[PDB]
């Protein structure tokens, strides 16, 4: 879901994914609603846009 | 309406083989997955989250392969617990279908 | 949230058949309560889920204009009223609050179906 309605990654491409824990940085006791996404698209995505 | 059809459910296997329990599709949805088991008596309970992700709370006995026009019920190695009825749940106005389960 | 589906009715015709189902702890609005019918020699069928806010209230085939849903604003009871008894209504009646979208905090998609009728 995050590769066909946000951003898809190439097969042939340069460079990588650094990831890492967010528990300290992105967590809160009001909840975490600010951040928003996309979860439904009719077809797929070509490269890199927004 | 229209109705979403699905083969028989005639399924049984012994302790140790692999369940194809089979709900078919006519088109394609991809939020709306998810499956429902029955115990006669008992309320039902959700079985997947969705496709590629599993009940909070079960093991991974059952799994929901499924992308297109195909859905299947997968079992590694079979419980006695596993009498009841499943129903995959498909398109946006929901329509429900058939299921029973049993081992012979 | 956990739900408690009302007990039996009248099993004889010409009257009305009402099921009401109360969700007791997490009244949040917006959340659709679907309502399904079991058989023991039919499989379990949909028929409709109601938003209480938003008041969309589609339904199925083959049942229209016969049931009459209503529900608080703030979730708590259900209710669907259904006309017209005929000598194939012998059934069980469950509720599940249907996950749909939330407008108030856009917070869950599906939380997970916990909640149903203990059975009567």
């Amino acid at each position: 879901n995050i590769a066909d309605y946000n951003y898809k990654l190439p097969d042939d491409f340069t460079g990588c994914v650094i990831a890492w824990n967010s528990n300290k940085l992105d967590s809160k006791v009001s909840g975490n609603y600010n951040y928003l996404y996309r979860l439904f698209r009719k077809s797929n995505l070509k490269p890199f846009e927004r | 309406d229209i109705q979403m059809t699905q083969s028989p459910s005639s399924l049984s296997a012994s302790v140790g083989d692999r369940v194809t329990i089979t709900c078919r599709a006519s088109q394609a949805i991809r939020n709306d997955l998810g499956w429902y088991q029955q115990k006669p008596g008992k309320a039902p309970k959700c079985l997947i989250y969705a496709a590629s992700s599993l009940q909070s709370g079960v093991p991974s006995r059952f799994s929901g392969s499924g992308s297109g026009t195909e859905f299947t019920l997968t079992i590694s190695s079979l419980q006695p617990e596993d009498f009841a009825t499943y129903f995959c749940l498909q398109q946006n106005i929901y329509p429900r279908t058939f299921g029973q389960g049993t081992k012979v | 949230v956990q739900l408690v589906q009302s007990g039996a009715e009248v099993k004889k015709p010409g009257s009305s058949v009402k099921v009401s189902c109360k969700a007791s702890g997490g009244t949040f609005s917006n959340y659709a309560l679907s309502w399904v019918r079991q058989a023991p020699g039919q499989g379990l069928e949909w028929m409709g889920g109601i938003i209480p806010i938003f008041g969309t209230t589609n339904y199925a085939q083959k049942f229209q204009g016969r049931v009459t849903i209503t529900a608080d604003e703030s979730t708590s009871t259900a209710y669907m009223e259904l006309s017209s008894l005929r000598s194939e209504d012998t059934a069980v009646y469950y509720c599940a609050r249907l996950d749909g979208y939330s407008f108030g905090h856009d917070r869950y998609y599906q939380d997970g179906m916990d909640d149903w009728g203990p059975g009567t």
